[PDB]
RNA sequence: UAAGUCGACAAGAAGAUGGGCUUGGAAGCAGCCAUAAUUUAAAGAUCUCGUAACAGAGCACUUGUUAAAUCUUAAAAGCAU
């Protein structure tokens, strides 16, 4: 995992998703891949 | 469609016969190389001055015969009954 | 310099864009029904590219063996048998069918100068032709009745045609017994004479296409049906004997 | 959705049982939105759900068919659970009928596993056990839920069973939770087909 | 006489068979003519013709009408019906049936240059 | 699955070799049947003259191959008497755009493309499309075409 | 955009040809140069992998199946993350 403040997608099988949010947060956004693990990415710090 | 477990597959319809059309569909699911497999295939063209019932004819490497009526049954109907026992066949294989 | 009013003298409006193909490949089977007397369709699976080059290399072998002395114009290599869009094919038989191109009014148009000149579009890919396939089709059991209706069933799934510039049975018997065998009518060529018919290849490409229907002079027309036109050993000679009774 | 619009056929003896709506006091909440209570029965059990007042059900029972459909597809509310909801019914419908299965793959040296009763820890009477021996220093069983049936046709295949599939595919979860697939040898606990790419070396 | 091969020249090395010999050029007449119409695809200073080439063309060109300044559309984004007749004949027929294969290859070369750039970004 | 092998081997030439040896032997066919079973097939061509092969390795080593004419390139050079260069057979241009080893007129064309008809896959193709195939591949080897 | 959009799924993705040069090897895919043609429903002397080099898997590209009756894709602007 990469915490950027600009994450692109590397590869056609790179999904952009919020996850984590809920009823006390907003969540980050995501860079999800199934075919490669190193594009995944984060975007915001805890 | 799942076709490798097809052994022989028999259509008896007529082309102009618009109920037919489901049977011909049918036909072209098969893959290319159903002929080198092995599977057996006979195609039988009814006259058009009359048309008798469309037959429908399929067989599994089981045994299993499976005979369905090509006019009540939409194309669709048709593709979940094979799926079905295709598929039963695949988990008690694993 | 040109006007935004302009149009194009070779562009009419069409109905729908024309640079994709799904509209570019229309204008071609619209003028195929006209200008193709006698047309086969075949229905083809899956057929891989060496197969199909294998089975075109029967036909143009078998097509060559066809007596022509007469000095008639070499009507041996316009006949291919071509792989066409079923969906847009469909769309083709209704433009013959049900529009009608002189029940067009004509309209001034405007040219580079700008001058107003009288132009009528009649192109298939016209909106009066798009409107006339749709209202003709709204009924459903007259269509039926229609030679279009009696080949809607043979436009599903993919379908591979057969097109010959004239109408002559000679020409049928050596494309029918090559695609569609069936002795002691349409035989298939002799193993000691054409072993090439007889390949892994082709023999297995043979095996997936089957000829479902054919139209002959926008005349729907039955399998069996096909084989009484091929029966005879020419048109003209067939004219002959009615003569002497 | 194009999901909700496709009819759901209803095989023979299953039998869909639509309530009506009713509001649960809640003292925490102001409004509650009303409810229908949906049950699923057939031969292999009955499932139940309670899907929101604004998903209109068409059960036809003629044709054995129900079709939904929502009151306002321009409601982000109403086109989500429009194609949940119809996810989950053909789920209990194939569920009811013929049932769920999961199959559990134990690959390495080492790995097996028996379905074996352990009356100290039962949450319920005649609770059934896996016991796996995933090369571990303690011994890992956990209970089947209530509902589901496992067995062992071999020492490295577990195969799981239930009506609810949700309950089915989070047990196989926890099962897997132990050892989970690695990339450099296919050692793991693999769900249903699922696979990993091995490495050159 | 219009080829530089005349009859009786050595094809040279175009025989891989024992018992023959190499192929000896036979007449220019007996030749099928279409071997002499398949060879038609084979397709300072600068300001020398910014002397001559840019004011000779708007010359000629004659720029007071708009009827040859004119698009040209090319036939592969046309929508004229094709010159297709029904029950018009047998010439009409084939005459009918070479403007569909002219705008084959029409569409075809618009195929190369929408997969060179495709393969170029 | 039945895997291809392409190999270039000579006409009367068979046997465990760079080309022939590694291409085949490592697979598991038995290599040594397969070359005097090529020799019955290439008896009528000068010894020494490459030969295409498709060899076609059925699953369980069984071995199907279908000889071929020379090379188009290989014919294009001997017949346009192109100087003989590195390793001892006529090299190609090395600028195809600027460089002109070989002038083959069209009666040398017309040739060339009937002995490449003998292929049954190649026999449907029409002569008048088969000619053009040549003409478009002197451009890339730097042959010249002169009327 | 019912001439079926969009997504998914099935198959195909020809031949000369293992382009020439190059190198121990360069066969679409180290590099150099060319890359007008041809035949097809289509198919770059080749966009992403892969092999010591072949092979092999995708893409561009092409057909069919399912299926939308205000429901396709992109750009810019406003306000938020
Ligand atoms: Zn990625």
């Amino acid at each position: 995992m990469k915490v950027h403040s600009a994450i692109k997608k590397r590869c056609e099988h790179c999904k952009v998703v919020r996850r984590k949010a809920n009823k006390r947060q907003n969540g980050y956004l995501y860079i999800i891949c199934p075919a490669n693990p190193r594009h995944k990415q984060r975007q915001g710090y805890r | 469609m799942l076709t490798r477990f097809i052994t022989d597959v028999s259509t008896r319809f007529n082309p102009f016969s618009a109920k037919a059309k489901a049977a011909r569909l049918f036909l072209s699911f098969l893959p290319p190389n159903a002929r080198s497999n092995g599977m057996n295939i006979t195609t039988q063209l009814l006259p058009r001055n009359s048309t008798e019932t469309p037959l429908l004819y399929v067989k599994f490497k089981d045994g299993k015969e499976m005979n369905l009526d090509v006019e009540n049954m939409g194309i669709k109907s048709i593709v979940e009954e094979v799926d079905r026992h295709s598929r039963i066949l695949q988990k008690q294989a694993d | 310099r040109l006007p935004d009013d302009y149009v194009p003298p070779t562009q009419p409006p069409s109905a729908r864009p024309v640079d994709t193909r799904k509209s570019q490949l229309l204008r071609t089977y619209t003028s195929m029904l006209r200008s193709t007397p006698l047309m086969l369709i075949f229905q083809h699976n899956n057929l891989t590219a060496i197969e199909w080059a294998a089975i075109r290399r029967e036909l143009s072998l078998a097509l060559s063996n066809v007596p022509v002395p007469e000095g008639a114009p070499d009507i041996t290599s316009k006949i291919h048998l071509q792989v066409v869009r079923t969906r847009i094919f469909d769309v083709a038989l209704k433009t013959v069918e049900f529009f009608d191109p002189s029940t067009v009014e004509p309209t001034t148009a405007t040219t580079a100068t700008g001058t107003k000149v009288p132009a009528t579009y009649n192109h298939d890919l016209s909106k009066h032709a798009w409107k006339a396939v749709k209202e003709a089709t709204k009924n459903t059991e007259a269509v039926e009745k229609t030679v279009y209706g009696q080949l809607a069933p043979l436009l599903v799934g993919p379908v591979a045609i057969l097109t010959l510039p004239s109408v002559s049975p000679a020409h049928l018997g050596a494309a029918l017994s090559v695609l569609a065998p069936s002795p002691p009518a349409f035989p298939a060529p002799s193993r000691k004479k054409n072993p090439g018919y007889y390949d892994l290849t082709c023999q297995s490409g043979l095996q997936k296409l089957l000829l479902v229907g054919g139209r002959i002079e926008g005349k729907a027309f039955d399998y069996d049906g096909i084989k009484w036109v091929g029966g005879i050993e020419n048109g003209i000679e067939g004219l002959r004997a009615q003569l002497v009774h | 959705s194009k999901l909700g619009r496709t009819p759901l056929s209803i095989p023979p003896g299953v039998e869909i049982t639509i309530g009506e709506p009713f509001v649960k006091r809640d003292m925490t909440q102001w409004k509650q939105q009303p409810k229908r209570k949906i049950t699923v029965q057939g031969p292999l059990g009955q499932l139940e759900m309670d899907i929101p007042d604004f998903i209109k059900i068409d059960h036809d029972a003629e044709a054995r068919r129900a079709t939904l459909s929502v009151a306002n597809r321009d409601e982000k509310e109403q086109r989500e659970m429009w194609g949940t909801t119809w996810a989950y019914l053909n789920r209990f419908i194939m569920g009811v009928s013929e049932g769920h299965t999961a199959v559990l793959r134990l690959v390495g040296i080492g790995y097996r596993a028996t379905i074996d009763t352990r009356p100290e820890k039962e949450e319920y009477p005649g609770q059934q056990f896996v016991c796996l021996k995933l090369g571990f220093s303690h011994p890992v069983e956990m209970g089947v839920p209530k509902g589901m049936k496992a067995s062992t046709p071999q020492p490295t295949r577990i195969l799981l069973e239930g009506i609810n599939r949700e309950q089915v595919m989070t047990f196989a979860a926890d099962i897997r939770r132990w050892r989970v697939p690695e990339p450099y040898k296919g050692k793991g606990i693999f769900v249903n087909g699922e696979t990993i790419k091995l490495k050159q070396k | 006489a219009i080829s530089s091969c005349p009859a009786g020249t050595k094809l040279n090395g175009l025989n891989y068979f024992k018992n023959k010999a190499d192929p000896v050029a036979l007449p220019d007449e007996e030749y099928p003519e279409w071997l002499w119409r398949c060879l038609e695809v084979q397709k300072k200073q600068r300001r020398l013709a910014m002397k001559r080439a840019r004011a000779q063309e708007a010359k000629i060109l004659a720029s007071g009408d708009l009827e040859a300044l004119a698009p040209k559309i090319p036939l592969q984004k046309q929508s004229v019906n094709l010159p297709g007749a029904v029950n018009g004949g047998v010439q009409d027929a084939v005459l009918a049936d070479e403007k569909r294969e002219e705008l084959r290859k029409a569409m075809r070369k618009e195929r190369k240059a929408k997969i060179k750039e495709s393969n170029y970004l | 699955v039945e895997q291809v092998v392409k190999l270039i081997v000579g006409a009367g030439q068979a046997s465990p070799s760079p080309p022939v040896g590694p291409a085949l032997g490592s697979k598991g066919i038995k290599s040594m049947d397969f070359c005097k079973e090529f020799n019955a097939r290439t008896a009528h061509i000068n010894t020494g003259t490459p030969m295409p092969v498709r060899v076609t390795v059925r699953p369980d080593r069984s071995f199907h191959f279908d000889v071929r004419t020379p090379h188009t390139s290989w014919l294009l050079l001997n017949a346009a008497e192109a100087p003989i260069g590195k390793g001892g057979k006529r090299k190609g241009a090395s600028n195809p755009g600027k460089e002109v080893v070989g002038t083959v007129s069209l009666k040398h064309v017309y040739e060339i493309a009937k002995i490449k008809q003998s292929e049954l896959r190649l026999s449907g193709l029409p002569l008048e499309g088969l000619c053009r195939a040549v003409i478009y591949q002197a451009r890339s080897i730097g042959i010249n075409v002169i009327p």
